[PDB]
């Protein structure tokens, strides 16, 4: 607000504008990549008051009614654990009660419905046959749920207990988002730091020079602090419509994730998570998005012997789902990613050909039932 | 917003079109309680005085000079100063001040002048060409005059060179005026060199004594040791000033704080180097600063091709400051708060949005996010779809720019 | 003889508090770990300025001298505490070869068990002075430890210095440098702690 | 005077090329985005959930437009929905039947 | 390594440590980018004869 500097600004024309112009296109960005993220529900579901989810326990992601914002308990991990020179920061549009009420609603969604609140309005169905039809969709088949069913539930609710744990250990967990924290500081500082450089004039306080010299020697010298503080802000913008492009990048992998993990059941390996995916939940953290990607891995392997065919009368069976192998000396049928050993016959198998073109055929009985 | 955007229509949006900055309510200048007045008055009300020939001197250093308390003072006869008006001397500083002091006959000052000539100026007080420093001179026949003639006061009449620029010589040797021997005493062509004017009370102001101080400045390597008094203003709180602190200018909300500064400490500096405290020089309190508030100022229009209302935004300013509503993006001016909720027309910050309703207006609400649902679930009921729709769902992309392409030796030059 | 400095000999770089952080600075400090001159005496160099320290609650360590010749030819600061408070002049002197005290003119001012630490220099017509008074249990080295030196006078004397002397049971001596620190003010602004950036590649 | 002009009207160049460097690697984010509907969503069926449009992706269609593309995406979404008791297994001679 | 020109460089203020701070960003981004790529494999698997 010094007169005297303002008036020669006016010389460089519309620079300023062009710097303001370019922070506002950045401003807006991010609530175009809040909203995409985090407002891909039509409607804010919610959970029932009663939590029958076939004893899966959601109770440390669902919302806490008792919280002075309606963040679960892992969000509440997540949002402890990341922490006027002209300059303003601006609110967002969407305040984190908000957010946190988009991640309440995917979440009562995905346990209540499924994928079905993507494709449509949401349809309920029981949590356990949701589950079976996630399992069912990995090839492996329903049944290994509904026998398992307690044991998955043990298992999942364990898994739930290490994120805690995991999230309490340390903060280093949230990297990524503290470095974005971190990053913007940083560039702030380094703006704010550039007002004490001199850029070659006299003295870097304005009123000084306007002090130490005559009309025409001052104003040499303030063309210099011009130059040098209208370089550092072009360095600072030009650096954050960079660091913006890289974050709104990132922005579309998180509604992307939202879209295909959150909202279906990817098949797409290693991209929600790894393992064979089941389903994953979002929980909202400062700056950003977490899933807990929730993934089959099978654990406890035995060598069998295989064959890709086996002969009956003449006639090449192959198997219609899964793969032959043999318990030592019988031969039986299995599903491909879970040891569930049936006995071969003409339902489990499906014929083509004889036993002439097959290498690698053995000889053995299919039971016609 | 017409003059913003350079056109007559505006479409329906959020515009920024100023900035806002409260403007400071008056100035402030601070410096520590006035101490060590330089000891002029030492010289001005001495009972004794100099002999021109002989002039008394006393270096003035480390001290505040206020030079009001003598240009104010209408006692004075004369008072020149050379290379600097006589006000402006209470903003100056020197490296050292001397009151070069003598009685005179009232005629003889008009010798006391940058590079003149005669008895005082060439054989006793020599004064340079290029003279920056104030002469000062005054009748004394009320302190330096007796009856039958006070003969104690002297000056040289006789020397064989001039006195060079503040130039001093006490020597009564004898003026030989020929070829004639004197042998250091009085006689014919062995004039004794110091003369008196004989100061009696029935004198004319010519005649009558004056007497006379020089204040030889002076500015080298070594600091400026002397300089005009600083004043003070009144201090303010809870108000947005303008300010200065011994050297330290800024503009603010200047407020009380708790900080505990150390007893040699002056200045507060944020982690950024931004002043964020100054301590009071008069009354060591530590006053908090804080900039005057500013900030973006916003106007949210629907489109001129339906209405010519308006509502104003100042984005991060209280309203205090500034229907009228406090939003947390700001003071909102001109829009109806509204306990309602709606999809966003026009988005404002924190959760806020507005549009134009119902006679129509401008409204502001918290945003709804959409209509709440409890899903229906149970461990044993399923939904299962009966019938479908068909849906066609336009997606559109952005492929390629225009291509442009520059001549830079053309557009730079042409 | 010499003895290690350890981290001795920070004062503070500016009149300015600071709080809860850590500034980096550049200044004549005396270097980490860097050696002291050890005496129980001589004229000594100024180069960029001194810090001098003390095993002293007698008051047999009285004074000091500064200048180039310290003898009537050019100005010359006499420094003296008057068992009762510190006096100064820098009148150009006629004092002897090698004086000590019984067991036209510019400028003039008036004001173990344990350590008197000071620093002295001279920059742009003002001599700089710092000081501070802290216990000790160790008769031969100085002090292994931190705590830093408050500014007692700003005297804006217009003098130059090359030369220096103690006015005379342990004191010691280490020239100034030109490193840069980094220093850390506590809630209460006052420098805990500090690293010089030259010392080691940790350090760096 | 005219390095005066050189140097200004240089740094207004090189501004411009800088932030047209930056909007081009926007819109080839979104030309690969828009290549790779076309791949998925024209060329193929995809089973990516709401990549084309929301409801379950049966088909899409490009159109051209100026600087862009584009698509109807044509999709079943379900539509009249009733309530049932469901079961995970069905109980017969004392063995689970699954669906 | 001129000192006449480097003094006057550091008038420019945080400019020259920006720039090494950027293209450190740009260097250490290169083995990152090359890690995500070639190392999704946990464990390094042989043919047999
Ligand atoms: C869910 O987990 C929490 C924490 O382990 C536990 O307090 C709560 O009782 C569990 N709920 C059920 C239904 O088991
Ligand atoms: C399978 O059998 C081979 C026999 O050589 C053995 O090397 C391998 O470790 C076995 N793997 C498992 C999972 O038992
Ligand atoms: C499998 O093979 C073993 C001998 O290899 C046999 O004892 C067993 O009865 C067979 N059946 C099952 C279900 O293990
Ligand atoms: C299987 O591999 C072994 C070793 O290469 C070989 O001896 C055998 O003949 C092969 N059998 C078939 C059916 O390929
Ligand atoms: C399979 O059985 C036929 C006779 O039915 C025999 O000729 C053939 O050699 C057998 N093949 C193997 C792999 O044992
Ligand atoms: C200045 O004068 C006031 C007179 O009330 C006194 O309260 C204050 O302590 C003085 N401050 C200094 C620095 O002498
Ligand atoms: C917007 O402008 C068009 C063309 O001037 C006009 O036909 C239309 O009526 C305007 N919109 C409204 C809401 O009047
Ligand atoms: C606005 O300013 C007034 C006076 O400074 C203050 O009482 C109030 O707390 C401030 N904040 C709001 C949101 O009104
Ligand atoms: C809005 O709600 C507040 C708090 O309940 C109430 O004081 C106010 O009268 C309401 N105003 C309108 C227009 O409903
Ligand atoms: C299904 O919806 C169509 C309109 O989309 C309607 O004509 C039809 O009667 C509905 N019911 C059935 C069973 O087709
Ligand atoms: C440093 O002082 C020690 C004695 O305290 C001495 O042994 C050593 O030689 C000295 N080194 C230098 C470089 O002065
Ligand atoms: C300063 O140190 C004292 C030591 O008792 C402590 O009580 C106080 O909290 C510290 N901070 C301030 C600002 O006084
Ligand atoms: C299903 O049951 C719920 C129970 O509250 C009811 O609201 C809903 O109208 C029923 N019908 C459908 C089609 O969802």
């Amino acid at each position: 607000d010094s007169t005297e500097c303002s008036n020669l600004l006016l010389q460089y024309g519309s620079f300023c504008t062009q710097l303001n112009r370019a922070l506002t296109g950045i401003a807006v960005e991010q609530d175009k990549n809040t909203q995409e993220v985090f407002a891909q529900v039509k409607q804010i579901y919610k959970t029932p008051p009663i939590k029958d989810f076939g004893g899966f326990n959601f109770s440390q992601i669902l919302p806490d009614p008792s919280k002075p914002s309606k963040r679960s308990f892992i969000e509440d991990l997540l949002f402890n654990k990341v922490t006027f020179n002209g300059l303003t920061v601006l609110p967002p549009l969407l305040t984190d009660e908000m957010i946190a009420q988009y991640t309440s609603a995917l979440l009562a969604g995905t346990i209540t419905s499924g994928w079905t609140f993507g494709a449509g309005a949401a349809l309920q169905i029981p949590f356990a046959m949701q589950m079976a039809y996630r399992f069912n969709g990995i090839g492996v088949t329903q049944n290994v749920l509904y026998e398992n069913q307690k044991l998955i539930a043990n298992q999942f609710n364990s898994a739930i207990g290490k994120i805690q744990d995991s999230l309490s250990s340390t903060a280093s967990a949230l990297g990524k988002l503290q470095d974005v924290v971190n990053q913007n500081a940083q560039a702030l500082n380094t703006l704010v730091k550039q007002l004490s450089s001199n850029f070659g004039a006299i003295s870097s306080v304005l009123n000084d020079i306007l002090s130490r010299l005559d009309k025409v020697e001052a104003e040499v010298q303030i063309d210099r602090l011009i130059t040098g503080r209208l370089q550092s802000l072009q360095t600072y913008v030009t650096q954050q419509l960079i660091r913006a492009a890289e974050i709104r990048a990132s922005a579309n992998l998180a509604a992307t994730k939202m879209s295909e993990c959150v909202l279906g059941q990817s098949k797409r390996v290693d991209f929600c998570g790894k393992g064979y995916h089941l389903m994953s939940f979002p929980q909202s953290a400062p700056h950003g998005v977490v899933f807990l990607h929730v993934t089959y891995v099978p654990a406890q392997e035995k060598n069998f012997t295989t064959a890709p065919a086996i002969c009956h009368d003449g006639k090449a069976h192959f198997p219609r789902e899964g793969v032959f192998v043999s318990n030592g000396t019988h031969w039986f049928v299995t599903q491909r990613n879970f040891y569930e050993p049936q006995i071969i016959t003409t339902d489990n198998t499906f014929v083509s050909g004889n036993c002439d073109v097959v290498i690698g055929i053995v000889n053995n009985t299919v039971y016609d039932p | 917003t017409k003059c913003t955007l350079k056109s007559f229509t505006v479409e329906k949006g959020i515009y920024q079109t100023s900035n806002f900055r409260v403007q400071p309510t008056e100035s402030i200048v601070r410096f520590p309680n006035i101490t060590n007045l330089c000891p002029f008055g030492e010289v001005f009300n001495a009972t004794r005085f100099a002999s021109v020939y002989a002039w008394n001197r006393k270096r003035i250093s480390n001290c505040v000079a206020d030079y009001s308390v003598l240009y104010n003072s209408a006692s004075f006869s004369t008072f020149k100063c050379y290379g600097v008006s006589p006000t402006k001397l209470n903003d100056l500083c020197f490296t050292n001040v001397y009151a070069d002091s003598f009685v005179i006959r009232g005629d003889e000052v008009r010798q006391i002048a940058p590079g003149q000539t005669g008895n005082i100026a060439d054989y006793n007080y020599k004064l340079p060409d290029d003279f920056t420093g104030c002469v000062i001179a005054w009748n004394s026949n009320n302190l330096d005059s007796k009856v039958g003639g006070n003969y104690n006061y002297l000056y040289r009449l006789f020397r064989k060179s001039n006195l060079k620029p503040f130039e001093r010589d006490i020597s009564t040797e004898i003026y030989q005026a020929g070829s004639t021997p004197c042998n250091g005493v009085k006689g014919f062509n062995c004039y004794f060199p110091l003369q008196s004017y004989g100061f009696q009370p029935t004198y004319g102001v010519g005649y009558q004594p004056y007497r006379v101080v020089v204040l030889s400045f002076e500015l080298l390597h070594a600091p400026a040791t002397v300089c005009g008094p600083k004043k003070s203003t009144n201090l303010v709180k809870n108000k947005c000033v303008n300010f200065n602190f011994n050297g330290l200018t800024g503009t603010g909300v200047l407020t009380e704080s708790n900080k505990k500064f150390l007893p040699f400490q002056q200045f507060g500096r944020d982690i950024a180097d931004t002043t964020d405290a100054v301590r009071d020089p008069q009354t060591l309190e530590i006053l908090d600063i804080t900039p005057c508030s500013f900030g973006g100022v916003s106007v949210i229009t629907p489109g001129t091709n339906t209405s010519n209302q308006v509502a104003v935004l100042y984005q991060g300013v209280n309203c205090t400051e500034v229907n009228v509503f406090q939003t947390r993006a700001g003071c909102l001016i001109g829009a109806e708060h509204v306990n309602n909720s709606y999809e966003c027309d026009i988005p404002i910050g924190a959760g806020i949005c507005a549009s134009y309703q119902t006679s129509q207006s401008i409204i502001a609400y918290t945003m709804s996010l959409g209509v709440e649902n409890s899903v229906a679930y149970s461990n044993n009921s399923i939904a299962i779809p009966t019938n479908f729709t068909i849906s066609v769902t336009t997606e559109i992309l952005p492929v390629s720019m225009t291509k442009t392409s520059v001549d830079c030796t053309m557009y730079i030059c042409g | 003889a010499y003895t290690n400095s350890f981290t001795r000999g920070v004062y503070y770089p500016d009149k300015v508090f600071r709080s809860s952080v850590l500034h980096s600075t550049q200044d004549l400090f005396l270097p980490f770990f860097s050696n002291v001159t050890w005496f129980h005496n001589p004229v000594l160099p100024f180069n960029d300025g001194v810090y001098f320290a003390s095993t002293e609650k007698s008051n047999i360590i009285r004074g000091w001298i500064f200048g180039t010749t310290l003898d009537s030819k050019t100005q010359s600061l006499l420094i003296v505490n008057n068992a009762t408070n510190v006096v100064i002049k820098v009148c150009e002197f006629q004092f002897c070869n090698d004086p000590f005290l019984g067991v036209n003119c510019t400028f003039e001012y008036v004001s173990f068990k344990n350590l008197r630490e000071f620093v002295f220099k001279n920059i742009d017509g003002y001599f700089k002075i710092y000081s501070k008074h802290t216990p000790i249990n160790l008769v031969r080295g100085l002090p292994q430890g931190f705590s830093a030196l408050e500014p007692l006078v700003d005297l804006p004397i217009g003098i130059n210095i090359t030369r220096f002397q103690t006015l005379l049971a342990a004191y010691y001596v280490g020239y100034l440098q030109p490193r840069t620190f980094l220093l850390k003010y506590n809630e209460n602004g006052t420098i805990t702690d500090a690293v010089d950036c030259a010392l080691d590649p940790l350090s760096e």
